[PDB]
């Protein structure tokens, strides 16, 4: 429900086909929150303030 | 006595049962009603 | 039967001309202020926001369904008429 | 066969079906068996009575029953489809259905059936070209004790062997219903080595009353 | 106590083995309709007083304390009538006990409709009987006709003011229709689909009226327990489990029988006193099944130490159903057996609940894949795990009864499956 | 005054008698799942998906049917009531045909979501499915019954709102299969509402077969014409064209559902 299944796992099984049909249409409904991932790109503190 | 005494059910037929339900529609008493002729 | 896409107070606007592109078939427009949802949490917060920006509101009130007495046993009544069939 | 209809010329809602006069006089006792309302409770026996008049209930009997009881026709199709004792394809005349749950299989109710397909030449569900027999692999039939079993439309032959059928079906094809009951000696379901439980002249009326 | 003899004086199932004339004039000799006039007039609460004090629990696959069950409708005027229903549907593979009580003593089964009828308070009783049990039912209406013709039923029940009739409804070949409610819905002329349980049948049941669905035994013993006992019946059997029982024996045994020893007897005796030892001795007797089908195995590690109570077999991780003993031996295919028990339920599930349309048929396809051995072993700790997805997630106790046989097969006989996972895996 | 102290994870909801466990948990904002239950159709436990552990009883209970008794505490997000949902959806998604990119109810599936919300991630099903023989109910309703889940939300419609009694259940086990035993045409007013009421996309709309997909749409709330009821509607568009005409719930007008002329 956060990372879609294998492209062959969604042709034997059902659920893998459903989650495939939702991950790549809607998404996966993160909860509400907020972060600051500061990452050292070669320039520096590459930041992302998700909300 | 060492002899089975329920052999009469050998010579029964398809209508044996319901013919007795018919004979037992005379001894019986009238049945209730919901008021409705049926639940429609 | 999902009723969580309710519970907000979106402020959609009127629709306008959507002409089919002569080249291609695409629906094209000139009014950008058409795909314009804005989610709120209360009616008192919405009219205070559209009066502000000069827009003209038109409210339609909430529609909650009734609570309804639902017994599994009324399907199995002697007198009543809810006596179901197909179990 | 398939829980669905395909309106053949012999299975259409214009076939001749109509109860005999005495049967109409017999459906009424079945509806006086159940209260004034809820006369739709008779859909089970009445729909057997159709099957007894003639086996293999056609579509015209699954409707006519509704017409006799004023029930919706669909509530009649839900019944026959749900139950196994009702037939919906044409059958033969004797309907030799065999138990194959464990305590009958466990006592080799496959040999009673493997020595049956050879005496007949009919796989299971299909029939003779003469159309007298329908082998069926049915689940359980109550008298699980009496070890293997068959059922000739109404009767119970039980605790029998492969050699016991060979006088039976030879007496079905050009004879009578050959003495329903358990073979091998036991009368009904006795211990087949002489009695072990009662062996005595059962007590009389009022034995042991607690001062009522 | 090492009970288990039960001198034949105390047999509450005389005529069972066929002789002494099931008809009236032959059931009158054995004692029936004897003092039934004053059994009634002494009170409904008195009868239940001699069902509670007797410890008569259920006799189907449930084993509920009776007296409490019939007291669920001892009510004042509700307005509707009050009915009784009787599960003569035998059903399970092993339960021939009622194929021998309908005939060979029908009048006992007709009593309890009338004795138990006033006990709960009723207008009539419906003896739902199986579709294949035809000759059984003809023996009833021949006995019920004699009952009316003798003045025992109909507007003056044994010469009293209690109006009553006994009706015989006829099934059409199912096992779920013996359940407490599909019974009731099948009588109503519908699909045999059970009900949910805030509308208990004692408040809204057959034809919208309240009911008490009994077992054939549970009523056949009602007349000759209230005139003949109530505390007598308690002394036999243990405290909570007190009575007799139509034990019923079948499969890999020299003389398979129907016998009613005193209840709760050690199971060692029922294949040695009656129904002489299993074919081969005691290296054999692998996989006994105390109940009919809806009860797990007992692998001979326990079978000598068994006590056939309702609540003692709980400690053996089993239960007593209808007391329909099946016995296997060491020379079998135990998976082939239980694979049919699930095939028995795939052909029989009414198709209503979600984890029984396709939980039973889900397991049919797996155990069938264990017979050949064309599974691997890591399903076995799942096939269990699915079996507990069904237990409390179904209307009727079939999903219970369709997982329990399988849990009995893994709890003990795990490596025999593992053996077959390998034999197949030896191929290539 | 005919009220019952009922608890929901410790809340203190007061409800009238004869209420169901759902109705006790809708006053809090807990939408217990459902396939068999429609708020305006009779009750029948056929999905067995609305289960909740009822606080110190051992057995979960079908919340659609149970009247709450007194002082019970429903635990809707317990470790148990999630095993009672991840194990049900295991079954509904076992004999089910992976036709989601065919199923016209792609984003309009109450069985994809509940799987994607409360069900599991993986199939331990590796056996083999079943397929059902499709019907020809008519030019409005397009049966693909390989995917029906036997919730009886279409017979309880054709017997309590339309008064028809045609779409029975024929058989037992998995071999049971909804629909007429015979070839019949369910052509009545209020025959297009079995589409909206079947949560599965087994029977859906034949004209609106494959013209769109629900996230693609834009939904404008307007009114019916052409009958004098003034029934309420959701006209759904796709880039300056019309693709469906759905209903709105409004209590005085129809109740929740529309005729076949105006859709
Ligand atoms: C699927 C299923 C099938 C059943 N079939 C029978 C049956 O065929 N005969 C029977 O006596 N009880 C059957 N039962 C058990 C009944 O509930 C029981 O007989 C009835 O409740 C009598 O209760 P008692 O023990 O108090 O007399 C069945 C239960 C289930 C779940
Ligand atoms: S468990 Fe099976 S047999 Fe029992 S009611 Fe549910 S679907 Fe029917
Ligand atoms: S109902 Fe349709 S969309 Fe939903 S899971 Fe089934 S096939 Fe997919
Ligand atoms: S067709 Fe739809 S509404 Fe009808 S039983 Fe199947 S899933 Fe339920
Ligand atoms: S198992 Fe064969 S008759 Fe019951
Ligand atoms: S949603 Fe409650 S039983 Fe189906």
């Amino acid at each position: 429900k956060v990372s879609p299944p294998k492209r062959a796992e969604m042709k034997t099984s059902m659920e893998s086909l459903i989650h495939h049909f939702k991950l790549y249409t809607e998404g996966y409904q993160v909860p509400p929150g907020a972060t600051y991932t500061a990452i050292e790109a070669p320039k520096g503190e590459f930041g992302v303030y998700l909300v | 006595t060492t002899t089975y005494k329920n052999l009469q059910h050998h010579d029964y037929n398809t209508y044996t049962f319901l013919d007795l339900n018919l004979d037992l529609s005379k001894f019986r008493l009238p049945q209730p009603s919901s008021g409705r002729e049926s639940p429609r | 039967s999902g009723v969580n896409n309710t519970k907000k107070w979106k402020m959609e606007f009127d629709t306008r001309e959507r002409w089919e592109n002569p080249l291609m078939g695409w629906a094209s427009t000139a009014d950008p202020l058409s795909n314009m949802v804005l989610t709120f949490s209360a009616k008192e917060d919405a009219i205070a926001f559209a009066e502000k920006n000069g827009w003209s509101y038109d409210v339609e009130e909430k529609k909650v369904p009734k609570p309804k007495s639902k017994s599994y046993g009324a399907n199995f009544s002697w007198n009543k008429r809810t006596r179901v069939s197909t179990k | 066969a398939l829980f669905v209809h395909r309106d053949t010329p012999e299975n259409n809602p214009d076939t001749p079906f109509d109860f005999t006069p005495e049967n109409y006089k017999r459906i009424e006792a079945i509806v006086k068996n159940y209260p004034e309302g809820h006369q739709a409770a008779a859909v089970l026996p009445v729909l057997d009575l159709a099957q007894r008049q003639n086996g293999w209930l056609p579509i015209s009997a699954m409707n006519k029953v509704a017409e006799v009881l004023q029930v919706p026709p669909m509530r009649v199709y839900e019944v026959a489809t749900f139950y196994t004792m009702y037939n919906r394809k044409p059958v033969g005349k004797y309907h030799i259905q065999v138990c194959t749950t464990t305590p009958c299989m466990l006592r080799d109710s496959d040999s009673i059936l493997e020595t049956l397909q050879r005496k007949l030449g009919i796989k299971v569900g299909e029939t003779t070209p003469d159309k007298l027999f329908t082998l069926i692999e049915v689940e359980c039939l109550g008298a699980c004790v009496n070890a293997p079993m068959v059922q000739i439309n109404d009767n119970y032959y039980e605790d029998l062997t492969p050699k016991d059928i060979e006088e039976i079906i030879d007496e079905l094809k050009a004879g009578k219903v050959p003495k329903p009951g358990p073979r091998s000696g036991r009368f009904c379901c006795e211990p087949a080595g002489g009695l072990t439980s009662l062996t005595e002249p059962p007590k009389g009326p009022g034995f042991g009353v607690q001062a009522g | 106590t090492s009970f288990g003899s039960l001198k034949d004086e105390d047999r509450i199932f005389t005529n069972l083995y066929g002789r002494h004339d099931w008809r009236l004039k032959g059931a009158l000799r054995r004692g029936d309709w004897y003092k039934t006039k004053e059994i009634l007039l002494k009170g409904p609460d008195w009868i239940l007083g001699e069902m509670k004090t007797s410890g008569l629990r259920g006799r189907g696959g449930a084993g509920f304390p009776t007296g409490l069950k019939w007291s669920f409708m001892n009510k004042p005027s509700d307005g509707r009538p009050k009915y009784l229903v009787v599960n003569a549907d035998e059903g399970e593979p092993g339960t021939c006990k009622d194929r021998e009580i309908m005939r060979h003593d029908p009048h006992k089964l007709v009593e309890g409709c009338l004795v138990g009828g006033r006990a709960m308070g009723a207008r009539a009783a419906y003896i739902y009987i199986r579709g294949e049990f035809y000759n059984e039912a003809s023996n009833l209406q021949v006995a019920i006709r004699e009952a009316y013709e003798a003045g025992l039923i109909g507007k003056n029940a044994c010469g009293s003011d209690y109006d009553f009739d006994v009706f015989v409804v006829r099934g059409a070949g199912a096992y779920i229709c013996g359940e407490e409610t599909a019974l009731i819905e099948s009588i109503e002329g519908k699909q045999g689909k059970p009900r949910l349980k805030p509308p208990f049948p004692a408040d809204v049941g057959v034809f919208g009226c309240p009911t008490t669905v009994a077992n054939v035994e549970t009523v056949a013993v009602s007349p000759t327990i209230c005139r003949r006992g109530g505390t007598w019946f308690a002394g036999f059997g243990r405290e909570r489990n007190s009575g007799t029982k139509l034990f019923n024996i079948s499969g890999h045994v020299n003389h398979p029988c129907t016998v009613e020893e005193e209840m709760s007897v050690p199971l060692k005796e029922l294949i040695e006193k009656h129904a002489g030892g299993v074919t081969g001795g005691w290296d054999n007797l692998l996989a006994v099944i105390p109940g009919g089908s809806s009860t797990p195995l007992i692998p001979k590690s326990v079978c000598e130490t068994v006590l056939m109570d309702f609540d003692a077999l709980v400690q053996a991780q089993t239960g007593l159903g209808t007391a329909a003993v099946i016995v296997m031996d060491r020379s079998t295919d135990i998976v082939k057996a239980i694979a049919r028990l699930i095939e028995f339920y795939k052909h029989e599930s009414c198709g209503q609940c979600t984890p029984c349309r396709e939980g039973v048929d889900w397991m049919n396809k797996v155990m069938a894949r264990f017979v050949k051995g064309d599974a691997r072993p890591a399903e076995i700790d799942s096939l269990w795990e699915i079996s507990k997805q069904i237990e409390g997630h179904t209307i009727c106790a079939l999903g219970d009864g369709a997982a329990w046989p399988v849990q009995g097969l893994i709890r003990h006989f795990r490596p025999e499956l593992e053996d077959r996972m390998q034999r197949f895996a030896q191929q290539h | 005054s005919n009220l019952i102290e009922v608890f929901v994870d410790g809340q203190s909801v007061m409800v009238e008698p004869g209420t169901t466990v759902l109705q006790a948990c809708e006053k809090v904002g807990m939408q217990i799942p459902r396939f068999c239950y429609h708020e305006r159709l009779s009750v029948a436990g056929n999905c067995r998906m609305c289960l909740v552990e009822i606080e110190k009883a051992p057995k979960v209970v079908a919340a659609c049917a149970m009247p709450v008794m007194k002082g019970w505490n429903i635990l809707t997000n317990s470790e148990k009531s999630k095993k009672a949902r991840e194990g049900v959806m295991e079954f509904l998604l076992a004999n089910h045909p992976l036709d989601c990119p065919i199923c016209d109810q792609g984003g309009e599936c109450d069985l994809q979501d509940q799987s994607m919300m409360f069900g599991s991630d993986r199939s331990r099903f590796l056996e083999g499915k079943r397929a059902v023989e499709d019907k020809n109910i008519g030019p409005l309703v397009k049966t693909i019954m390989t995917r029906c889940i036997q919730c009886t939300r279409c017979i309880r419609f054709a017997s309590e709102i339309a008064g028809v009694d045609d779409l029975g259940t024929t058989g037992r086990g998995n071999d049971m299969q909804v629909g007429t035993y015979i070839e019949k045409m369910f052509m009545s007013e209020l025959s297009g509402n079995v589409i909206d009421i079947c949560p599965v996309g087994a029977l859906t709309s034949k004209p609106y077969a494959f013209t769109a997909r629900p996230w693609e749409t834009r939904k404008t709330e307007s009114i019916d014409v052409m009958d004098a009821v003034g029934s309420n509607i959701v006209v759904s568009t796709r880039t300056g064209e019309v693709m469906r005409i759905l209903p709105r719930m409004h209590e005085d007008i129809n109740e929740e559902w529309i005729s076949d002329k105006t859709r």
